[PDB]
């Protein structure tokens, strides 16, 4: 047989957008 | 029928000029690319332009990347001719050639500081367009010509004119095209290029070839082997430099023979390399105290 | 995936050999022709390859038409060993190399003059090999050899032993493709070639440029040239035979400098020929009245 | 250095499903170059060893 | 008399607006 166990050893990292003005 | 894509393909890299290189109205075309698709040679497009004979852009969207800082400011307009003769460069006024840009339908203006796209504007009919080089009439073979004019002076961020020709960006084509009729197309759309040279070893015996093997160039290609001397006094000493390359492999023999007598600097060698870029070549010297050395060229197609 | 096809090649010509030339049974290999897709340069298959990672052929039959008179036979069998690391090459009974010939699955057994075909059998599995030129394991970009194994001694109309070994006919592959993943794919397989070695002129007047127009090229593809000469005595009356040619559109300069203080023979012209096939170059010598003829050689990439 | 690698000797056989990776730049709007980035699915083809 | 054609002789160019940050 096989199967497909959902492995949860992980961990996110989400990613954030900004930037400064020049004033 | 044969559809291929959606892609990406790089055109050119689009130089800005300075203000002392624009003198007439005409100085202001940056680019002037035929969109044919036979026309990019080296790039993807091209390469399979050359397995078919005609074809047809469904979709030719020209998609503009900066290459430059936001703290410099110039100004360009870019439109796809579809027309492949109507030539804008016999304008003798400098803003009658960008209206000439803006009036065309697809057109756009951009700052040349960000990332803005041109499309191909379709037929209204259904015609294909040939591959291949353009042999007699440009209306066959080219479905557009890609400009970009240049209309504001090049400013840098300390309020100055730029005084050099500066590479201000590249063009990459996202297309998708049709084709039909499989075949050759038999001018090659490949350009030679002299790789590198590199000269004979001095071989210590004379008359018993020594085997030089070379290092350092592209795995398992096809190269050619052309003699090329510089300034040396073969006759500094007494004997006559007689050389002789053979390759272990390929096919052709290098002569050099200095004799002022009957002179033979001629021949040829089409050798490969191995899996690991290296070849081998048995070079011999009839008089191998004459130590004036004698180079030669690998010749490589690059595209 | 693009599904190419189906569509027609060119891989060799087979060369039947007699009673002499077979000593061993290994040299009843005529061909071992690796049926990759990128291994047959100057073909449609091989260019198109060149822009794909992997590639499966669906329906890859190889055809024969013999090239011989009905008056000489001789029986071949053909067949495309999927394995591309199995060798016949060093079996030493030659009737077990065509039983392990003919017990391949799709072999066909045909006398030489006798058209036939042979198909290759796909996997079970759906595993796509690579495209481009080989690297370290040849199991990863080759789906099979083909092999054609002369059988029986060629023979003529009155039943005696042919004594000279004979080119008899050529392979054609109709094929019919996967590909996947577009790539350039580098180390490209156009190998260059000799077009021609065509020889300067000898104008009237020392220190003048002229103009020597060199016709019958291919129109708009572009060429390399390179100097030669051969045999030519340098000093023949007074004076030092200095050559210089520039193209007038061209790149590069060609230097036949035969000063026996320094002599330099080196330089090298890029440039592309008109609709017409023709191109132009600015020949100059110091010495006119000296005649000593020089060549220069055209490299051209063949496909 | 990573999770990852360290897990990924514990099994056998991996296949990457998903894999985009993301470019962070760390240089302000002043200084300007353009890349080109991308992912080459043979190990093998190597650009390395071109003269153009 | 006198009409007046809504002529289609024309097309159009909508203008948009953007602005990089400094960073
Ligand atoms: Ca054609
Ligand atoms: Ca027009
Ligand atoms: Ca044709
Ligand atoms: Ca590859
Ligand atoms: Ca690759």
């Amino acid at each position: 047989r096989r199967r497909v166990v959902i492995n949860q050893s992980n961990q996110s990292m989400p990613v954030t957008s900004n930037g400064a003005p020049l004033q | 029928i044969s559809r291929l894509g959606p892609d990406s393909d790089f055109l050119t890299s689009v130089v800005a000029k300075a203000s002392t290189s624009i003198v007439t109205p005409a100085d202001r075309i940056l680019v002037k690319q035929p969109l044919s698709a036979s026309s990019f040679p080296g790039t993807r497009i091209t390469g399979l332009s050359s397995y078919w004979e005609r074809y047809k852009w469904l979709s030719a969207v020209a998609r503009y990347v900066p290459a430059v800082p936001n703290t410099v400011a110039c100004q360009f307009v870019m439109y796809i001719d579809t027309d492949p003769l109507d030539d804008p460069s016999n304008i003798s006024d400098d803003n009658q050639i960008v209206r000439q840009a803006v009036s065309q339908a697809g057109s756009n203006q951009f700052n040349f500081n960000t990332s803005k796209t041109v499309p191909l504007i379709v037929r209204a009919d259904n015609q294909y367009y040939y591959t291949g080089v353009d042999k007699q009439n440009l209306r066959f073979s080219l479905q557009g010509i890609l400009y970009i004019i240049q209309v504001t002076d090049l400013i840098n961020f300390n309020g100055e004119l730029i005084t050099q020709d500066l590479t201000c960006g590249s063009l990459f084509l996202d297309w998708l095209v049709n084709f039909s009729i499989p075949q050759i197309n038999p001018t090659s759309l490949t350009d030679v290029r002299v790789d590198k040279a590199v000269n004979f070893i001095k071989p210590e015996v004379s008359g018993v070839a020594e085997i030089q093997t070379v290092t350092g160039l592209s795995p398992s290609t096809s190269y050619l082997l052309t003699p090329a001397f510089l300034e040396q006094n073969f006759q500094s000493e007494a004997g006559i430099y007689i050389l002789s390359a053979t390759p272990v492999e390929g096919e052709g023999t290098i002569s050099i023979n200095m004799d002022p007598t009957v002179t033979t600097v001629s021949g040829f060698i089409k050798v490969k390399t191995d899996t690991f870029g290296t070849f081998d070549l048995s070079v011999v010297l009839t008089t191998a105290s004459k130590k004036q050395t004698t180079g030669f060229n690998i010749i490589a197609a690059t595209s």
